[PDB]
């Protein structure tokens, strides 16, 4: 969702738990991919480094 | 350091409420009162009233006691004041102002927002 | 044993000088006021030492070698020693304090190395 | 002539500074105090002809007492259990008992002691300590859950008002004054100085302080005299009236695992529903705020003098509050100070309702909240008021009006730590004197 | 150097008093027993001034001004100093010292403050 | 107050024998360094008491009654007395500085008991 | 003891273990010692020792 993705590349979404301990919510935000680590299988899931 | 946004504004109708608002930011909330004066235009300053943060505690001016309310939320570090009953005579430019608060006794204020 | 203590003040500074031991006693003795007790330990060092250096050593009581100065405090003083208590005195006196130590100290170098090469003839 | 440099050691002199103090008081209790082992006794010598000037407003052992207190209460908090897994969603509608709308408290999930199994309880809670969830009414959560994490007190640490006495360090001297009408400034011509403070009991209350000291002449009014903006008004009372106060019902505890930690719920109230409420003799009152009036309207001659209820801020300044047992009450006071005064023997009882709440925001600041365990059965409580914590309306133009207000904990403290003052102590001095030091 | 350090304990009065120097010279040196330190200065400081309070200063061994008194230990020991042990004769002892120190401590007063009336001739 | 703190180091022994109390001065004053003042205290302690075991109270020079013992590094050092070698004498004689305290402690012992057997003629 | 405490797991390299360990005394105090050859704990030695 930009003119250059490959220069950050984390553009990521995951399911955070908020305000209840029993909700939860996709948030989504920015990242470098210095500090994001692919998962092994498919390419799309990654990581925390 | 210390800045005191504001919100709210532009053109409220006769006779409707109003509500603005105020965001501390680099200073201890707790510590400082805060203060609502205005500007008519063709006119020299008048406080309206004051708010402590910490306790929540207002105090208003004489005339205008039935008309205002102030409150604010200390989590967001946010006040707010609101006008019920806007008259004509009341357009006029809004400023929060912060009070320098001895141990035992209120004095100038210092950072206008 | 603490008593009296500083019942003394108001008085004169010649009557005051009779409980002056009384005073001097006082070494007494969250969770972490420890450093309290090294404070005072400091303190206290920093005087007993400071009339150490001057040759006052030990006596609550003397007098030295340098005498008496104008451009001090020019007050007639005896006759005002027994009205006055040691707060107004030691207010006035403050302006030069800080001065009074040198000569102090300098005169008790000259002392002790007088009296070293006195002994030095052995 | 002949005058020479003399020194002196063990002078009585001093200048004053601030230092730290040390806690002090008797055997200690429950196995506001944690200082251990002392045993203080005391002495006090009058400084005869000593003049000396004192303030109430600039002193630094009040900061050092509301500094101790907090590190206490945060100490006695540390080991006990958090209440963070009761953050679930409560559905509540509680149409049990006969009052529903009183208390109305829910029903909740808790992962039991096995992690993989949840398991539904219920209890009861007032809803000052519940707010509604946006959408459907039915859902609830706790008040302070989004804001912090709450605290249950450990109910076998049970602190109160202990007397503690604040002892000075060697080498410093806690002074004191007696003068029968000071005003918490200006000099004293009666002065004395002691080791240790007297019992300061450490009372936490709102709008007035209770079980505190008495005057030794008529009613003492203090303030700051800066500028006539003041904050806080001090009234101190030469005349205690008695207050008493009480929950009639009985409470039932009952207790929910959270490992070997157990949150102790209200299980159940037993007796029919009566609000909480309190008593003051009404001729006392009537009589104590009539003395009060006249006394103030000397510092301000040429206007009436109104008393009006607090406008305004949270339930710990709009109500009195303050704690008796292990439980925290919210009582309305506005019967109480409604009066009026002109500018120119327990016959009677007044009674005011009250409100009680568990969840407590520490006093004196938001983000850390404690939550109180029921006590159980019915609670009896007697106090002795002694002073008042007013705060006036400016701006008024030619007629007064002091309401109650003093939700800052410090003015509790700075009332007891009223007389005292810290001194260091110069031993060193100079003078002249005939002098010779042999050579 | 901890050496022979109660050694002379035990024996007479009149032996033990040549090893007070070995005695004297003990201020050697969880993780927190940083107290610990701090209590052998301080009780070490509370002696070295209470003896400078009764013009004792400094050397282990000195004799005062008050006589002994009436009442108190009449319990011969001259007769006894070349025998016994400091520990018998403490407990005898410790029903008056408490009493002695004020003696010794006005003694050591009107001695300093009879010589500074002697030395205001000047 | 700090001012020329060593600055006479490494000249004469001679010369640098004024600056003495200058040295003599300093017991000055994460987040828990509370313990070099300590440190501090107990090293300004030690030097103190070792130089009240000897006979040499107080005063910064002093002479005691041991002689010299040639054996010590059997220096000519009065030619060298005024010629700069402080670091260098130190060095020299810390050889023999462990044995010489136990004889000057002795000897004050001596001075002691004999100053006592010659007041207890009384 | 899960529903009674939580559990540590010891560190695998921090081997705590009967390490020999001597008490001193701070400066002013002195540990006495008995080594009479019949003493049970308790009563008077007349065979006494410091360190
Ligand atoms: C933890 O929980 C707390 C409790 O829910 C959360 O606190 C809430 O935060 C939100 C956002 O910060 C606040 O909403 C704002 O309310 C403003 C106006 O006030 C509301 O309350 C009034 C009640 O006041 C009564 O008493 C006074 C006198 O004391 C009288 O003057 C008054 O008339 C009443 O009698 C109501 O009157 C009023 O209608 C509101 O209900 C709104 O102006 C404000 O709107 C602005 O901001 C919006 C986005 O935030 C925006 O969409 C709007 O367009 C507008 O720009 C906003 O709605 C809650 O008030 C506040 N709760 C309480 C109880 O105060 C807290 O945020 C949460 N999290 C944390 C971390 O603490
Ligand atoms: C964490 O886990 C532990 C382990 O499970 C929990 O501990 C359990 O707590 C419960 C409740 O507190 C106890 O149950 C009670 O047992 C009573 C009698 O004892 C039982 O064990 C006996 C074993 O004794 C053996 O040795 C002795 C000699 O040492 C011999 O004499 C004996 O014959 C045995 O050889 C058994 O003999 C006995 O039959 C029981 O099995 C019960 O009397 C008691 O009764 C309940 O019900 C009554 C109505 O019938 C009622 O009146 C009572 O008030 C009570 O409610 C109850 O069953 C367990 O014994 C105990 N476990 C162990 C191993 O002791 C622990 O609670 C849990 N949580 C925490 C926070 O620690
Ligand atoms: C200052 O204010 C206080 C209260 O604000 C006044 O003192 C209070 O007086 C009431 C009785 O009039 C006491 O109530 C009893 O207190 C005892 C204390 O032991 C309770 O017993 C047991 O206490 C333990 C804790 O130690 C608790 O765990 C138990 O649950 C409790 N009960 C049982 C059966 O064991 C007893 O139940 C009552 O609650 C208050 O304790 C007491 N408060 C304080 C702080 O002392 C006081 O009168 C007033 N000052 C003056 C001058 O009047
Ligand atoms: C303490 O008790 C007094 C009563 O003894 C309370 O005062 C009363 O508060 C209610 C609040 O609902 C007022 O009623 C409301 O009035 C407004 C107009 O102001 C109206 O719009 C509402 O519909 C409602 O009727 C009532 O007038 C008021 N009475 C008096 C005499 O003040 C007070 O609120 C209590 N304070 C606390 C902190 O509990
Ligand atoms: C504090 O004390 C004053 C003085 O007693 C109280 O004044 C009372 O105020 C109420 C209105 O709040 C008056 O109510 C009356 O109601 C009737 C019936 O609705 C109406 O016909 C009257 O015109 C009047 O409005 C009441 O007369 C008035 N009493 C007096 C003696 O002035 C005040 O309510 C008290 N406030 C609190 C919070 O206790
Ligand atoms: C957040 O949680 C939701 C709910 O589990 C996930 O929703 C997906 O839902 C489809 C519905 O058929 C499933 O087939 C997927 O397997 C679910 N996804 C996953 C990861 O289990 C949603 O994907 C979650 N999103 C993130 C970012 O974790
Ligand atoms: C406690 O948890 C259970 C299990 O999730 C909740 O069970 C309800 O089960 C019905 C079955 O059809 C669902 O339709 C509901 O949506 C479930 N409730 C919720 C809140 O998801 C039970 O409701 C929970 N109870 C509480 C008080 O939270
Ligand atoms: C305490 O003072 C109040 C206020 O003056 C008294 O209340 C008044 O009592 C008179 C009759 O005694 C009534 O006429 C008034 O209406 C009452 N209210 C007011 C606002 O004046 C009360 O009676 C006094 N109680 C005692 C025991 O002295
Ligand atoms: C108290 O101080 C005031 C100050 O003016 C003085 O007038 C009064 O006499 C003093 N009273 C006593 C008992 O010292
Ligand atoms: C105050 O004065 C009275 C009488 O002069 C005296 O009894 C009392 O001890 C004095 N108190 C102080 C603190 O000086
Ligand atoms: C040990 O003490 C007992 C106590 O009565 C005594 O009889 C015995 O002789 C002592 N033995 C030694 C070796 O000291
Ligand atoms: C015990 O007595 C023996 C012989 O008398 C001796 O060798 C030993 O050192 C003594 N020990 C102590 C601690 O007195």
């Amino acid at each position: 969702t930009a003119s250059n993705s490959s220069i950050i590349e984390g553009m990521c979404s995951f399911n955070i738990t908020t305000e209840l301990r029993d909700k939860r919510e996709k948030k989504n935000a920015l990242f470098y991919k210095l500090d994001i680590v692919q998962l092994d299988g498919n390419s799309s899931q990654y990581r925390l480094i | 350091q210390v800045r005191l946004a504001q919100y709210g504004g532009g053109v409220k109708r006769l006779g409707a409420t109003m509500t603005l608002s105020c965001v501390a930011s680099g200073y201890t909330f707790n510590d400082y009162y805060i203060h609502w004066v205005r500007q008519a235009p063709g006119q020299g300053f008048e406080l309206l009233g004051y708010i402590d943060p910490a306790n929540g505690r207002p105090d208003y001016a004489g005339a205008l006691r039935e008309r205002l309310s102030f409150y604010r939320d200390k989590s967001m570090e946010t006040l707010y004041m609101d006008l019920r009953s806007l008259r004509y005579d009341d357009t006029a430019m809004y400023y929060c102002v912060r009070n320098v608060g001895t141990a035992g006794s209120l004095l100038h204020y210092d950072h206008w927002g | 044993v603490f008593l009296g203590f500083l019942g003394a003040a108001g008085s004169t500074m010649g009557a005051a000088s009779m409980t002056l031991t009384v005073q001097a006693r006082n070494l007494l003795s969250g969770i972490k006021q420890l450093q309290a007790r090294v404070l005072a330990v400091e303190r206290y060092l920093r005087d007993q030492q400071l009339l150490g250096i001057w040759g006052c050593s030990g006596k609550l009581i003397c007098c030295t070698n340098v005498p008496w100065n104008s451009s001090w405090s020019n007050r007639n003083l005896s006759e005002i020693w027994d009205n006055m208590t040691w707060l107004q005195w030691d207010k006035e006196i403050s302006n030069y304090t800080q001065i009074i130590y040198g000569l102090l100290e300098e005169s008790q170098n000259q002392q002790e190395k007088n009296e070293q090469d006195l002994l030095a003839l052995d | 002539e002949n005058l020479w440099v003399t020194v002196y050691y063990g002078v009585p002199v001093w200048k004053e500074a601030k230092t730290t103090l040390f806690c002090a008081s008797d055997a200690k209790a429950y196995e506001t105090h944690a200082c251990v082992p002392t045993d203080p006794n005391p002495q006090e010598m009058v400084l005869k002809n000593v003049t000396e000037n004192f303030n109430m407003w600039k002193n630094d052992m009040v900061d050092q007492m509301h500094e101790d207190v907090i590190s206490l209460w945060d100490q006695s908090l540390k080991p006990c259990v958090k209440l963070t897994p009761l953050c679930v969603t409560l559905n509540c509608t509680n149409a049990t008992a006969s009052n529903s709308s009183i208390i109305e408290g829910c029903s909740f999930n808790i992962t039991t002691e096995l992690r993989d199994k949840r398991e539904k309880k219920n209890a009861l809670f007032y809803k000052l300590d519940i707010v509604q969830l946006d959408g459907n009414s039915s859902q609830y959560r706790l008040i302070n859950c989004n804001t912090s994490v709450i605290t249950q007190a450990c109910p076998k640490v049970s602190f109160d008002p202990i007397p503690i006495h604040y002892c000075a360090p060697a080498g410093y001297a806690i002074l004191k004054c007696n003068n029968k009408t000071f005003t918490g400034t200006g000099p004293c011509n009666n002065v004395s100085t002691v080791q240790c403070t007297h019992g300061i009991k450490p009372v936490v209350s709102t709008q007035l302080l209770l079980n505190g000291s008495l005057a030794e002449g008529e009613i003492i009014i203090r303030s700051e005299n800066i500028t006539k903006n003041v904050k806080t008004i001090i009234v101190h009372l030469n005349e205690s009236v008695k207050i008493e106060c009480t929950r009639p019902n009985n409470k039932t505890r009952t207790s929910i695992r959270i490992p070997g930690q157990w949150f102790y719920a209200t299980g159940q109230v037993i007796g029919d529903i009566r609000e909480a409420y309190c008593n003051i003799n009404e001729s006392k009152w009537n009589e104590t705020l009539q003395r009060v009036s006249k006394k103030l309207k000397e510092y301000f001659p040429h206007k009436n003098i109104t008393f009006q209820p607090s406008s305004g801020g949270d339930l710990e300044i709009t109500t009195h509050s303050f704690n008796c047992g292990g439980e925290f009450f919210y009582c309305n006071t506005s019967s109480l100070f409604n009066r009026t005064y002109m500018a120119n023997n327990s016959t009677r009882t007044i009674t005011i309702h009250c409100r009680i709440k568990q969840i407590i925001n520490m006093w004196q600041e938001v983000g850390r909240a404690m939550y109180a365990p029921p006590i159980a059965g019915n609670i009896t409580c007697i106090s002795n008021i002694t002073g008042l914590l007013l705060t006036r309306d400016g701006g008024k133009n030619n007629t007064e009006t002091f309401r109650p207000g003093g939700g800052n904990m410090k003015d509790n403290w700075r009332s007891e730590l009223y007389k005292y003052k810290v001194v260091k102590i110069e031993p060193l001095g100079v003078a002249p004197t005939r002098c010779k030091r042999r050579v």
